[PDB]
């Protein structure tokens, strides 16, 4: 029993930290690098 | 067949044994399996177990939570699309 | 771009999900698990009932606010250099705000209709109980959709208007027809909704 | 009898009729209203030619409304869950196509109202061409009669 | 489904630029400014219309100078004002606009410094709308090279000199193509960047584009048959842009006579047109004036649409053929030339 | 190793602060800072050759996991349960220690401002400014001080990353130069050592 | 004997076929009524040859058409469970190939009838090539009919 | 005697009333913040007039923090399903409908402030079109009253 | 003694096998559609000549159909699970082969037409690149064959 | 009686609010920091005035810390699941109210304090369009304190 | 007995080496004829010479026809799980690995092929990477070989 | 007795509390990183103050450490569901209130050095607002040590 | 030859990635108990995941910082400053990650 309960907490639970680190991986990923100083020459 | 951790009159296991009126008696079947009809040898059968992935309570706590997330998360697409002008006037 | 491939990649993990378990729960047998009658009999309700009537005031006011952000955002854009649009085509706010007023209507009446079973087992709920939950949900999220999509229309065709009135102030009347066709929407997610509503009763 | 969630396949049925057929007109109205509006500008006597997609769209609506009707009407607690799943088909093949008959009808009113303007001979043809988008919701409607009335 | 977004950021500034276009001369105007002796009914014609008292404060020895200039100042100050407005999604559609004069503009500071000449004193002959964030280029001045390594870090512009032009090829190429090869580089990546606008945006833009690209094609080559452009010249010159890319683009590079150019204008109904509609004969008028009947008739089209930045290019045109307009009409009026007049391009 | 060489560290800075004749410097900087890391290091590296000589294979059963002690003591929160004590006294030990070390920081963050503020009040530049720049190179040395002992497990890390590459190449290549007749053996280990070699050497 | 929810399957064969077939030609009909109404600007005289795309579009809704009809005049009460999931497969085959077919009937109408206004010849080529775009709705239904009926 | 549950969406139904109307006068605030920025350089003594869109966006998180108080002081642990459901359905139609009226306050405040700013005749427009869209949250304040009262 | 939902993938399969198909050739033919389209303006000879990359892709249309056609001649009441998958796989495999293919032919008949006008001995090159296209329809095929008929 | 796994929702409840507290007033300050950092360069005497954007999304985080800590100090094992999911409400209800006050004192505080710099009247405006961007942190506040002392 | 539903693996296994590589072989022919056509307009006499990254494409599909006849001629009823999965991997194992040999083929095929128009020595580089490319594809076949014959 | 599983969520507050501050220091040390490097061409003497945004970054990695190293000493097999919650609440309130920081650290470091090469006065603003940013991460550790200590 | 510096810093990554996948997979057990196994899970997952921080953290910084140091020289020390507070966090993955696994 409580197995309804364990699955809905893993899952939800690894559902949200994997769509935090997925979602700020790729904002780090295609962060802006910046260097307009050289980019150009 | 089926299976269930605990068919007990207790609600610290579960409460699946039911009284409409006051009792003298308590009872706990832990692991209970069961099979009554169409068995063959003294082997169980494949069994459905009394807990699955969800529940009467989860569907309709998930049913309101992944309903208001997509809500909440229309909320969040346009708060996010909010802009500011890059310059500003003579 | 990056919301996009969120929503995305939901629902394609989602509806991959759904197929593989679909598969799964058939090949291996399970049949008797996705039980959708297990699923639609003990979630309660109250539930469907209460969706219902939160949905048509809330999606009609979704609605609603779309239109009148839409032909607001024209009408006070055009109004800059023709000051006239201001009045004349305030009726296309008018016709946003009643298909927000169908929707309250609406959501009032199926709330009238909302009451306790004092039950908790499906048969001593019994059907008409259960068909009332089902049919005010139905009834609730026909008009707040029908109204949702009624309201996107008026504001759209309101901006249509008001943006043409800007430029010659005799199209205005004649456009105005368009937000008539529109306002039918809202009307026909109503006629619905009373409909899906005028045989139901909880108790 | 029938099982107590019997009538929720044939509430979705109602649902989906009128929905889908309201997303439908709204889109095929919306987009045509832009077009008819933008267009009376240059052409201010083309208003009453040019509403006959807005005309059409709102067929559609009234495909959805007269599905969502006799859904409405078919629907008790004692129904039989084989008619509630007809039901939902009906409600499904009138609503969904209504959405493609609104999607056509949109997109096409708005292209012939802009070429009706330029030149006026597109007109015939632009009523031939509302006239096969508009039938995809009569399609619609047959089939979900068919088996709404079934 | 654009609509159901556009009007959250830009619904105020479309209802604008359409509100500015009421405010253009129709022929019917046109047709009045042309009925008079002296640009002193010019002002009190414009005096009845939205351009009224751009010429109070000023000198009443007045000159078609002056009418011109106050004319490019209202329509840049229709223009800063809606530029200094705009978010993002249409802030770099507005610049796009702008960079089809910061290329004249920078034509001038390479002029400029081929010469040895001070960039602060072509600052004042430098468009308006074609402004540089960061005078430093201008205050420096030093040298050729170091006027390159300024605009490739000073400006945006940068990412199409990157593509184009080096520091030999900058002293080394004529400034006239160094003008056309940079426009190619701008025409290619504005269109690519509209078809990424998608929707309304992409299909009534793209065909002002498409339509500028083909434009520079014909134009290109019937202009060069006298010249040093090479049968390699015009086709590195041609935008790739236009519906002529796949053949007609080779063609013409191929071409040495207007006959050979008329053959490939008579494949597609759009371009016949314009070449039959002007032989260059005795009182007709040119086929240059006729693609600029075609660019107007283009960009009122572009009106058409709702829901899309277009208008905001559109417009600009359109106030540009407008001040061309009252500006050949000043013109006519002033050197009492009146029998051609009507070579004006009506606009609406 | 680490901790032996930071030690090093802040004694070379007691003779560099000398050189340039900076009683502040060893009086309110290396004192307290020579030992707040002491004292932390001290406890960790006595239990570790401690752990070597106090137990064996019979007491490794039950045995104590030192890790847990060196956390516990710099929380000052052993819950008297859980590991065994290591040693008589350890509790008085851990909590003089840490308290020590603890105690340290007060006179390398505020002590030295309020002596400099004094003397340019005598002497008749900010406090504020003196105060941050303290504060943040206090705050620095002390973070630095479990931050840099953790940097040298980067020693540990390589030693196994280039045994490892070393144990894959010998088992890929070498391996299969081994045959069962003189001859052929000895012709396949020639040209199986050579690859293998320019693999080791790239 | 059967599941009482069997027909469920056959009920989404009679709806999809409409509803896909309905995309398809909607789409069809969209795309190439764009191209019409821009090319009539050019060339008038091509309306009334340039409409052939739109007619096959609207033959795709025909297919749909059919197949959902024979489906739900097919379906029964107490229906036999393969039965219903012929029925499924078929009203997906129509459905979703008259989708497809609706695919090209739309992009080939759409640069067919604009590359016809460009070059006088094309017309028999886009004709042609409307053939091959229009039989995969043929295709989607010769499957459908033998499903429907096994 | 309820279900263990039971109280938790009525909870849920507190939280969307303030979050959701709160969503809704944050982008409603914003949006009027900056068109106030760009208004005021030209501008600057129009302000106080042009405060008028931020706080009928404080408002409407007024309408949900007025229903999340009530929902929240309705709550209980022996709180039977009915009274439940009935506060989330308080929560989600004030809650959702200040979010959308927040978004029509935003969007019409950003545009009226900077209209007013080119054209004073439009301050008395927009202050009308607001008033329209602040009563898009009080219809959401009334059935969340009726509901959490009920 | 075979299982109830047996002939539900054996649908599947011959539902696939055209679905997938149809999309392929869609595709195939959308792609060379325009490309023939927008070629023929400076190219009235090649009209007739460039139609196979069109032609092919019909092709992979066809593949579709026999193995839809073949899986459903095949379907009936009894069948023993073993042979719907086999029918599953049957109609996955030539479908999404076709699907393939039907990319390949779009791609290479679109940019094979616009070089051919540029350069007419590219045509031979055409062919051989659209043999080496259009064969993955047939390898779809084989395996589909096979496995149908093991 | 008490079930076990009631923490989750209180625990989340207390990190919500500081977790979302924590992003709100983190955008806050990210945007009104971008603002004053690319302003302050051409006027040095507005960088101690400009940084009241920050200190007010500083304060949202307090109010997310507040509940924090009242509901991390208000659960115990086997706490009933009434409290706990009060205790969740509490936090979602001031974490994501503090989310959308951070969202609009981030909007506020870049475009009021740039627009200061060519308009010094702006400051005083920025400060009352910020209160109203600030205090739906403090509805948040006010509904969280009610539901954690239910 | 093994389980009924055992063979599904294997075959989709089949399938996959099918359906995973001809997509390979199909992106690979689309970006090489892409490359071929592009190159004719300036080297006519190249396009003979450049089919080779389109018959590396087409030995991408190759092998997965071999693993998908493999695998479907090695198929019964009774099939052990074991040997299923060897076989849903040995299909996977090829097709990915055919799918990434196919992207290699037609990234290198494309940019090698609009180089060698430009670059005559080129030529001798490319089909270097083209086999560091195919024989990705080779890679593939050998684990489902192995894998297939466990 | 109590639950086995309980771990995993207390566990997984370990990898929270670290690997979120660990995103948010990346963020923000990288985001300052770029400003720093990019800032130094300009004015090569600013570097060694310029750090100050890197170095509060990496505090917030030191503050997921503190509260990881924490949980993780805090951890046993036997963990009531209570104690195992907590550490994932505190976990999570670390995390992510780190995450907030980190972001906000990256964008004020960046804004903040950009402006301060271009006017030195910027460089106690810069101070004042990281702060506000940095600060965040030490609430988020607060309630991570009270929950995780409870 | 100097710029090398910040592939060397991410190559580290890697290396705190096989210290702890070696020290997990080295005390693997059939029928490992549960609360190791997890502890097993949290290690991996915070060295694998912080080393991912990091691995950005360096990019990011890596980049700019080399184009910088080639524009400016005095940058290559600003560089490597910033390569410590980026590089650190694949070492804090692993200290909790070597906590976790012998907890």
């Amino acid at each position: 029993l409580e197995y309804s309960v364990v699955f809905n907490l893993v899952l939800w639970i690894m559902t949200g930290l994997a769509l935090a680190v997925i979602i700020t991986s790729y904002n780090i990923w295609n962060m802006d690098p910046g260097y307009d100083s050289i980019i150009y020459r | 067949s089926f299976h269930c951790e605990y068919v007990s009159s207790l609600s610290k296991k579960g409460s699946l044994l039911v009284t409409n009126v006051p009792s003298l008696w308590q009872m706990t079947l832990h692991n209970f399996q069961i099979q009554a009809f169409n068995v063959t040898g003294e082997q169980f059968s494949y069994a459905s177990d009394c807990a699955g992935f969800f529940s009467p309570g989860i569907w309709m706590g998930l049913l309101t939570t992944l309903f208001m997330l997509f809500i909440f998360t229309y909320g969040l697409h346009m708060i996010l699309s909010l802009k500011t002008m890059d310059r500003f006037d003579d | 771009t990056g919301l996009e491939l969120l929503y995305l990649g939901i629902f394609v993990a989602f509806w991959a999900c759904m197929i593989v378990v679909g598969i799964c729960y058939t090949i291996f047998d399970l049949g008797f698990r996705f039980d959708v009658a297990w699923f639609l009999t003990e979630t309660s309700p109250f539930m469907w009932s209460n969706l219902g009537i939160g949905l048509a005031i809330s999606l009609s006011v979704v609605g609603a606010a779309w239109g009148i952000y839409i032909t607001g955002s024209s009408i006070i854009g055009g109004g800059v250099k023709a000051p006239r649009i201001k009045t004349k085509n305030l009726v296309s706010i008018i016709f946003c705000e009643a298909v927000a007023i169908y929707g309250i209507i609406m959501a009032i009446v199926i709330s009238n209709m909302a009451e306790p079973f004092s039950a908790t087992d499906p048969k001593a709920i019994g059907h008409r109980n259960y068909h009332a939950g089902y049919s005010m949900f139905g009834a609730g999220l026909t008009v707040g959709l029908s109204n949702l999509f009624c309201g996107v229309c008026v504001g759209i065709v309101g901006s249509g208007a008001a943006l043409a009135d800007a430029q010659n102030p005799s199209l205005f009347v004649k456009i105005l027809i368009v937000e008539i066709f529109g306002s039918a929407i809202g009307l026909f997610g109503v006629i619905v909704a009373i409909l899906q509503t005028s045989r139901v009763k909880m108790g | 009898n029938n099982p107590e969630y019997s009538s929720f396949f044939g509430v979705m049925g109602a649902s989906s009729a009128m929905v889908f057929s309201a997303m439908g007109a709204a889109y095929g109205t919306a987009k045509s209203g832009t077009g008819i509006a933008a267009m009376s500008v240059m052409r201010p006597e083309l208003i009453m030619k040019s509403i006959i997609p807005v005309v059409m769209a709102g067929i559609i609506a009234i495909y959805g409304l007269v599905v969502a009707v006799l859904i409405a009407n078919s629907l008790t607690d004692g129904i039989t869950l084989y008619r509630s799943f007809l039901q939902l088909g009906a409600g499904l093949s009138v609503g969904l196509s209504g959405l493609a008959a609104g999607f056509a009808i949109g997109i096409v009113g708005d292209a012939g109202v802009r070429g009706t303007a330029q030149q006026p001979r597109l007109f015939v043809g632009m009523i031939l061409i509302l006239i096969f988008a508009e039938v995809l919701g009569l399609y619609g409607l047959i089939v979900a009669l068919i088996l709404s009335t079934k | 489904f654009p609509e159901l977004y556009f009007n959250v950021d830009n619904g105020y500034l479309e209802g604008l630029v359409r509100g500015l276009k009421a405010g253009v001369l129709s022929q019917a105007d046109y047709l009045n400014l042309v009925q008079c002796e002296t640009l002193e009914d010019l002002k009190l014609h414009l005096q009845s219309t939205d351009y009224g008292n751009f010429l109070a404060n000023e000198a009443s020895p007045l000159t078609v100078s002056v009418i011109d200039d106050k004319l490019k100042e209202k329509m840049v100050v229709e223009f800063r004002h809606m530029r200094n407005h705009a978010y993002e999604p249409l802030a770099s559609f507005l610049d796009f606009i702008t960079y089809s004069y910061m290329i004249d503009n920078v034509i001038l500071l390479i002029t400029g410094t081929l010469h040895q000449r001070s960039i602060a004193e072509l600052v004042p002959k430098c468009h308006p709308l074609g402004s540089f964030e960061q005078m430093e280029a201008v205050n420096i001045a030093q040298t050729p090279a170091e006027l390159y390594n300024a605009i490739l870090v000073d400006t945006p512009l940068a990412a199409f000199f990157q593509d184009c032009i080096s520091e030999q090829d900058l002293d080394e190429m004529n400034i006239e193509i160094i003008r056309n090869t940079l426009y190619k580089a701008y025409l290619e990546s504005f269109y690519k960047f509209c078809t990424l606008l998608g929707g309304t945006t992409a299909d009534a833009m793209c065909p002002i584009l498409e339509f500028e690209a083909d434009r520079r094609a014909f134009i290109i080559t019937i202009n060069s048959f006298g010249t040093e452009l090479s049968k390699e010249d015009r086709a590195k010159l041609f935008p790739h842009c236009g519906r002529l890319y796949p053949e007609g683009l080779a063609q013409l590079a191929r071409a040495d006579d207007y006959e050979q150019v008329k053959n490939v204008a008579d494949y597609y109904p759009e371009y016949k047109l314009l070449f039959e509609g002007a032989g260059s004969n005795p009182g007709d008028k040119t086929l240059e004036d006729r693609f600029f009947e075609h660019e107007v008739k283009l960009n009122k089209l572009a009106f058409l649409n709702q829901f899309h930045f277009g208008v905001f290019y559109a417009f600009v045109k359109l106030k540009e053929q407008e001040c061309r307009n009252i500006v050949w009409i000043a013109e006519c009026i002033a050197q009492r030339h009146r029998a051609k007049i009507d070579n004006y391009i009506p606009i609406f | 190793l680490g901790i032996i060489h930071m030690l090093f560290g802040v004694s070379l800075s007691l003779f560099n602060h000398i050189y340039f004749k900076k009683p502040l410097n060893i009086y309110f900087g290396f004192i307290p800072e020579i030992i707040f890391m002491s004292s932390l290091f001290g406890y960790l590296v006595i239990l570790i050759f401690y752990k070597w000589t106090a137990y064996d294979a019979h007491s490794s059963r039950n045995a104590p996991s030192l890790l847990i002690h060196f956390i516990n003591m710099f929380l000052f929160s052993y819950p008297e349960s859980g590991n065994a004590m290591l040693y008589s006294g350890q509790k008085g030990i851990q909590c003089f220690l840490i308290v020590v070390a603890m105690l340290c920081v007060p006179w390398m963050l505020l002590f030295k401002p309020l002596i400099l503020r004094h003397q340019y009040l005598r002497k008749k530049f900010d406090f504020g400014d003196t105060m941050v720049h303290q504060a943040i190179h206090t705050i620095e040395y002390c973070l630095g001080c479990i931050s840099n002992t953790a940097s040298y497990l980067r020693l540990w890390a390589l030693s196994l990353a280039h045994a490892q590459l070393s144990e894959v190449l010998w088992t890929m290549v070498i391996h299969i130069g081994l045959h069962v007749r003189s001859l052929a053996g000895g012709l396949g280990l020639f040209f199986i050592f050579a690859a293998f070699a320019t693999l080791t050497v790239a």
